[PDB]
């Protein structure tokens, strides 16, 4: 109004003003005329339904009002091949940039607008495009996540892939990060294929993302009976299911056509011992665990659990200095897995560093107390509730576990982990020890190592 | 949403600064008068209030 | 339910957002919560969340590094870590045993004024923790040797500060503004002063300080509310009463010192920088307004935001970040409100290659001033969405509880999300010029710049041009070169 | 991190042997070192002739001009046919007046018809009868 | 007018002196190749193929 023009045009507060009142309120008293109504907490309901195409939509009622979380989640790096090596991670760089019905600018100003969040996330076997924002502004926060999830590529969209792809290789390889050691321990594993490819792809193979092999990749793999879309905090599940209806509607079913399968992923227990003339020997010994079918998984998380928490620490870490770190890797997959230990210290003493490594591991097959079986647990529980109480990671999850067993498993995740006992941990460990060992060494001194075979009879 | 145009922040960001630059024009008005102010004088009581017709006897 | 769709748009009235006074439909309701207080002044506060999966029990100590002195520096560390130790019930491996059969989710903070102790289980043994958490914090026996064992640890700690550089960067500023009082003093304590510390010290540390008045203990996730009043009753309710006649040392306020500190040390390949404008109280009227100028001037990591995801910094609406995307070295930038019982400091910490080392250190305090004259709407919109999205976020039961006991230890009241949302969403242009003004404009200023200070040592003073650069766009010449 | 870039992006950086004399010991920089940043005027001044133009599998041949007619093709033809012909109707009429007759013509008869009746009423204020 | 140039020119540079230095004992095991590899001349160009070859 006029007064309000005149006391902004002069910097002066204006007493009088209501809302100069709110804002000014003492914070140790409410402010005057507003109280906000009270609510209790409520169990949720999951839902799933399915389109008349293969797209399948989930949703988590409203536990209590808060932000509405939505995610899209792509079965589709296994379905790389070395044409297209990298793709994903092209994708990831440039997940914000549309040009079919948004542009990359806008649908940015509509996240950072929205004053939520947009991620996307990728690991094997599976992409996962989320998002967070208020109830109000769900739509068009869907539009930005259904186009930049389904969307194909664009020329622009690959030009700037490629070249935040070579900037994110620069990166890795002058950080020595960790990925990039699993990258190689995954070569060595399943040999350059499958779940073998890299998870930031091949270097060789960047400048070949033009948006013709990225527009192949998506044709090839995204497909409507592969697509899961999720919701978690809607009132009711059809408002969502319209909402998805309106847009994911479109996609032809693929049924009548040939689809692209996975192939079965083989095992391939092959060794790598490359001299890198670094000061500190990184050390990894893997073998073949159970896929997501198996119901030992639950079992391998606590044997992860009791290395990654008690064990491994004390064991390695506390007694022997020259241990610079030790860890459990644990990885599930729909046909396949991997478990094992990943350890690095001094160059030196490599040698030392391998033997004792092999015993804590071999000592998880001798067999597990009670009480470091409790601890265990218990750090577990710990850990898994603590991702589930937040919502968006409880609603991947939920998309997940729809994904791979058909149905939700997170709500009982808790009993799953009491049933556990350490004779099952025990059996599962020791038949693991006897796959063949895929081992992967980088230091100055590794070429001095026990061959393989007497990697084997150790293990044995 | 709030998306505004780039357009409008463009415009209203300039829009401000033309109005903080405003400020110095009474300032060098000021300057300007109390410096040359016998030409303020002259022009004031010569174009806008001009002198008297008649003329003294003498 | 909610009348129509919750998707509806229909409040959306200005151009797209809700109007002033409006608050978005999920914030107008609040989570019940319950505050009682005791007869030794224990305040007991508890939000119960039925559907959660896990309960945390946060006890708040008013004990802090602020009721030390240059002869006892450290002993807050030392009594951290002793309350761990043993008691006169529990031996270390009974204690051990215990924390890791519950939930060994056992955070310990020990900052500036407080002390927390955030524990995280399952609701079906949050008694246990109760209980436990009562007696480890009360009963606790200090042994002479168990103190002597401890000391390396602590010198130790002292030492590693250094790796979050973010941390030592805020503990310099901390020092830099409070030159005149013990506030300024290291939280980590004084190095030369750690291998001091005896029984005695932390005996009377704790006889002072851990009293009835000063402990506030909150509960939230699936918690009953009745049953933890009863425990917490039954375990906190025998704390020693504070005594009046006992003398607590830094009861004066840490007036704020202007200073600007060269921690010149070449062979780092980075620089960090903070610049830090003395901030409004917890009971301050400006508390709520100077939260919202840290959402307005927010995080920022050259791996995301305009960094990595734009066709150019412009093109957006965020003025911080469109200065911060045009720097490629400049890779860390975070906004830091820190509120206490009688001062505050509101500034920004800067990371990144020395080349920009005039850019970092004459940016946030251009930007703030800026807003003291001129914000568009864009701006408070986008700071208003990020705080209603903050708000609805809070949703781990440990983080929750933490923020329930400091409200509660600061204020005697726990702030519903509703009120909070209602009194930001108040906030306009011209309120938030004068609250700039107020608090930004033609300001003093706390610096420090950590790191090669080849290009900074010239003019590494309180010169024309620090003085200068909290003034908007007057000042602003040596952010522009370079 | 303390690494260069710290920890989260990769920064595009370069230590310009500009500004030094030494590359090693007392021995010199490169005379011409700076000329290695590639694509920066100040590098040179033949980056200024930046067009585009990019050609693979091309040969040229150019001779000298000391094996070659001081004036090559003058008047290979008859007169008639490299003057009146290739000049007079292929390079100025083809060019030339074939794009501009109409325009010109049509602007000249206007001004010509104005200026006659602005100089008839000239004539007819200075003279009666 | 001299004593008002007083107070902004030689008392305002006393304050500005009123500086308190600090030099501590770094001994790890970082080493100074800073100092060994760096440093610029404007006039590097002036010394460049003229002066000690
Ligand atoms: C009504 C009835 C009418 C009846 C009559 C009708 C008549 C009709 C006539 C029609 C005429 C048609 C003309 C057609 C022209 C076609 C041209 C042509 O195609 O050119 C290419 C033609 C062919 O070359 P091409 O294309 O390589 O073809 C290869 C050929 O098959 C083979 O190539 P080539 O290499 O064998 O070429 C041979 C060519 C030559 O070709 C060459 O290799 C070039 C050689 C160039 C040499 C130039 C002269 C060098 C010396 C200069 C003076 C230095 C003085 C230094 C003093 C120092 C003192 C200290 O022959 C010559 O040697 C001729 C050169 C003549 C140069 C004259 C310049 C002026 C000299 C003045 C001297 C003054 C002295 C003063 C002393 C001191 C006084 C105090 O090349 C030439 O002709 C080059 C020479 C051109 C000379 C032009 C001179 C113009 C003079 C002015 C205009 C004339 C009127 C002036 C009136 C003045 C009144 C005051
Ligand atoms: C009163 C005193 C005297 C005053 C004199 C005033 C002169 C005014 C001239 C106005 C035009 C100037 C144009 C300059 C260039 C800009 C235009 C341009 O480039 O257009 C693109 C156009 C197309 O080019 P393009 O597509 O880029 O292709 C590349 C070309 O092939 C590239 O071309 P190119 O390199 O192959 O050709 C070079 C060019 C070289 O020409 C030049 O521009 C050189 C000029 C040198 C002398 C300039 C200064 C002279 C000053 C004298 C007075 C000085 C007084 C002050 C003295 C000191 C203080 C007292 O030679 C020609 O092409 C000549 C072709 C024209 C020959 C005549 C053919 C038509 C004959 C039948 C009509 C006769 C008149 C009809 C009147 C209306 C009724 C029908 O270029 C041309 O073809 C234009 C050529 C240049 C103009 C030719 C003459 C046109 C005159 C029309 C005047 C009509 C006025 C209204 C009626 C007046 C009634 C009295
Ligand atoms: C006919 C005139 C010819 C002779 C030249 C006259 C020059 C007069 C110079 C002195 C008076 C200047 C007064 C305006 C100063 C503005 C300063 C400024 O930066 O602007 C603030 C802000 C910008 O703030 P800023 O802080 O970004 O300023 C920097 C601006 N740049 C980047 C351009 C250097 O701009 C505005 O919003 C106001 C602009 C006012 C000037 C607009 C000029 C064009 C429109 C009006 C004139 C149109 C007719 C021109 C003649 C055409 C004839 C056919
Ligand atoms: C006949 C002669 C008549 C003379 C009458 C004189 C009466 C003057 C009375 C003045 C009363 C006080 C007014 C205070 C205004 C403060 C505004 C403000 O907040 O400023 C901040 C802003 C800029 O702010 P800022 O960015 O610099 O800093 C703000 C400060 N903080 C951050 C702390 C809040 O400046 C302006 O508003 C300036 C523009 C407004 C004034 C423009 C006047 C133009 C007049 C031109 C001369 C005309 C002469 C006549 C010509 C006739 C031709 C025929």
């Amino acid at each position: 109004s006029v007064r309000k023009a005149f006391y902004d045009f002069i910097y002066k507060d204006d007493k009088s003003a209501e809302t100069y009142k709110v804002t000014t309120a003492d914070p140790r008293t409410p402010v005057q005329g507003f109280r906000g109504q009270t609510a209790e907490d409520v169990a949720a309901k999951y839902e799933v339904t399915k389109l008349a195409n293969g797209v399948t939509i989930i949703t988590e009622s409203q536990t209590f009002p808060s932000q509405v979380d939505m995610g899209i989640l792509l079965d589709v790096t296994r379905d790389e091949t070395n044409e297209t090596s990298g793709s994903l991670l092209s994708i990831k760089n440039t997940y914000l940039k549309t040009v079919l019905n948004t542009n990359e600018t806008i649908n940015y100003g509509v996240v950072q607008q929205s004053g939520g969040s947009f991620e996307m996330e990728y690991d094997q076997e599976t992409a996962y495009f989320k998002a967070n924002c208020l109830a109000h502004d769900a739509t068009d926060v869907f539009s930005m996540v259904a186009d930049c999830a389904l969307e194909p590529r664009s020329t622009v969209a690959a030009s700037v892939g490629v070249e935040k792809n070579q900037n994110t290789h620069k990166l890795e390889s002058y950080l020595k990060t960790g990925e990039l050691f699993n990258e190689s321990v995954f070569k060595t594993a399943y040999g350059l294929k499958g779940l073998g490819l890299p998870l930031k792809g091949l270097r060789g193979n960047v400048k070949n993302l033009s948006s013709y092999t990225l527009q192949k990749f998506q044709l090839e793999n995204i497909t409507p009976n592969r697509i899961f879309v999720c919701a978690a905090g809607v009132e009711s599940h059809q408002e969502f299911v319209d909402l998805v209806q309106t847009k994911l509607a479109q996609i032809p079913s693929a049924e009548g056509q040939k689809t692209h399968q996975r192939e079965k992923s083989e095992y391939l227990g092959g060794e790598v011992r490359n001299l890198t003339e670094e000061s500190n020997v990184t050390l990894a010994l893997l073998f073949q665990s159970v896929p997501w079918s198996s119901a030992d998984i639950v079992a391998f998380n606590v044997a992860a659990a009791l290395l990654n928490n008690l064990r491994l620490k004390k064991n390695l870490l506390q007694k022997y200095a020259y241990f610079d770190q030790a860890e459990a890797l644990n990885f599930h997959f729909t046909d396949s897995g991997l478990f094992g230990l990943r350890t690095s210290g001094s160059a030196d003493r490599a040698k030392d560093i391998l033997n004792h490594s092999i015993a804590e591991l071999k000592a998880i097959a001798s067999g597990v107390n009670a009480d470091e079986l409790l601890t265990a647990k218990a750090a577990l529980k710990n850990s898994v509730l603590s991702a589930l109480e937040r919502q968006t990671d409880r609603l991947e999850e939920t998309v997940k576990n729809v994904r791979t067993f058909n149905k939700i498993q997170h709500t009982d995740y808790v009993k799953q982990i009491d049933s556990v006992t350490a004779d099952q941990v025990a059996k599962a460990v020791a038949k693991v020890l006897t796959s063949n060992p895929t081992f992967v060494a980088q230091g100055s001194q590794v070429n001095a190592l026990p061959t393989y075979d007497a990697i084997r009879n150790l293990l044995k | 949403m709030y998306l505004p145009t780039f357009y409008k922040l463009f415009h209203e960001t300039n829009a401000f600064r033309l109005k903080r630059y405003v400020g110095y024009g009474p300032l060098l008005l000021t300057w300007s008068i109390w410096t040359l102010y016998p030409a303020l004088y002259n022009m004031i009581y010569s174009d806008f209030i001009p002198p008297e017709r008649g003329v003294p006897k003498r | 339910k909610s009348e129509r769709l919750q998707f509806s748009k229909a409040r959306l009235t200005d151009f797209g957002e809700l109007p002033q006074g409006e608050i978005p439909t999920a914030l107008q309701y609040d989570r019940p919560c319950r505050v009682e207080t005791l007869a030794n002044g224990v305040r007991l506060a508890v939000e119960p969340s039925s559907v959660s999966p896990l309960a945390a029990v946060s006890v708040v100590v008013r004990a802090g590094t602020r009721q030390e002195t240059l002869e006892t520096s450290g002993v807050a560390q030392f009594v951290q870590r002793l309350v761990l130790r043993g008691t006169s019930k529990r031996n270390r491996e009974q204690i051990e045993k215990e924390l890791a059969l519950l939930g060994g989710n056992l955070k310990v903070q020990v900052g500036r004024e407080t002390t927390t102790y955030t524990l995280s289980v399952l609701p079906e043994n949050v008694e246990k923790a109760v209980d436990f958490l009562g007696d480890i914090l009360q009963n606790s026996v200090f042994n002479k040797q168990q103190v002597e064992a401890e000391k390396e640890a602590v010198y130790n700690n002292a030492l590693s500060a250094q790796n979050d550089q973010q941390g030592l960067l805020l503990e310099n500023i901390h020092f830099t503004a409070y030159r005149d009082h013990y506030f300024g003093q290291p939280t980590h304590g004084i190095r030369e002063n750690l291998h001091n510390i005896t029984d005695e010290v932390v005996k009377n540390f704790v006889k002072t300080n851990y009293v009835g008045s000063n402990f506030v203990v909150a509960a939230a996730g699936n918690v009953n509310s009745q049953a933890f009043l009863q425990a917490a009753e039954k375990a906190f309710g025998t704390v020693a009463q504070k005594d009046a006649t006992t003398f607590v040392p830094n009861t004066e306020k840490p007036y704020f010192t202007p200073s600007y500190m060269t921690i010149r040390d070449d062979e780092m390949h980075n620089l960090n920088v903070g610049v830090f404008f003395e901030a409004p109280s917890w009971t301050d009227p400006d508390f709520f307004t100077i939260n919202f100028f840290q959402r307005i001037l927010g995080e920022y990591q050259a791996d995301k935001y305009t960094g990595q995801h734009l066709n150019t910094s412009d093109r957006q609406y965020s003025l911080i970040h469109k200065e911060l995307g045009n720097l490629p070295d400049v890779t860390i930038h975070k906004t830091h409100y820190l509120p206490y019982s009688d001062t505050g400091l509101f500034g920004s910490y800067f990371y990144g290659n020395e080349i920009f080392g005039n850019q970092m250190l004459f940016l946030s305090q251009m930007i703030l001033s800026e807003y003291a004259s001129y914000i568009n709407q864009a701006e408070i919109y986008r700071a208003r969405a990020k705080y209603f999205n903050e708000l609805l976020a809070e949703q781990n039961s440990a983080d929750i509880a933490s923020s329930i006991a400091t409200q509660v230890t600061y204020l005697n009241r726990r702030v519903p999300r509703s009120e909070v949302a209602k009194r930001i969403s108040s906030l306009d242009s011209g309120l938030i010029n004068r609250a700039a003004t107020r608090w930004f404009w033609d300001k003093e200023l706390a610096i420090v710049t950590w790191g090669p200070s080849h290009g900074l040592i010239a003019g590494s003073h309180y010169n024309r041009s620090i003085k200068r650069s909290t003034l908007g766009w007057y000042g602003n010449t040596h952010y522009y070169i370079v | 991190m303390n690494v260069t870039g710290a920890g989260l992006t990769h920064v595009k950086d370069f230590h310009s042997d500009e500004m030094r004399v030494f590359r090693g010991g007392l021995r010199h920089i490169a005379d011409k070192q700076g000329n290695l940043i590639y694509g920066s005027v100040n590098s040179s001044v033949r980056y200024y002739h930046d067009k585009m133009s990019y050609e693979r599998g091309f040969i040229q041949h150019s001779r000298s001009p000391s094996n070659q007619f001081i004036n090559f093709h003058f008047m290979l033809g008859g007169f008639r046919t490299y003057v009146l012909e290739r000049f007079f109707k292929q390079v100025w009429y083809r060019r030339n007046i074939r794009t501009f007759w109409f325009p010109v013509l049509i602007s000249y008869t206007s001004g010509c018809i104005t200026m006659r009746m602005y100089d008839n009423n000239c004539y007819d204020y200075f003279y009666f009868s | 007018i001299l004593p008002f140039k007083y107070f902004k020119t030689k008392a305002y540079y006393r304050n500005l002196l009123s500086l308190r230095w600090e030099m501590y004992a770094v001994r790890d095991g970082v080493y100074y190749n800073h100092f060994k590899y760096g440093g610029y001349n404007s006039r590097a160009y002036q010394f460049r193929g003229y002066f000690w070859a």
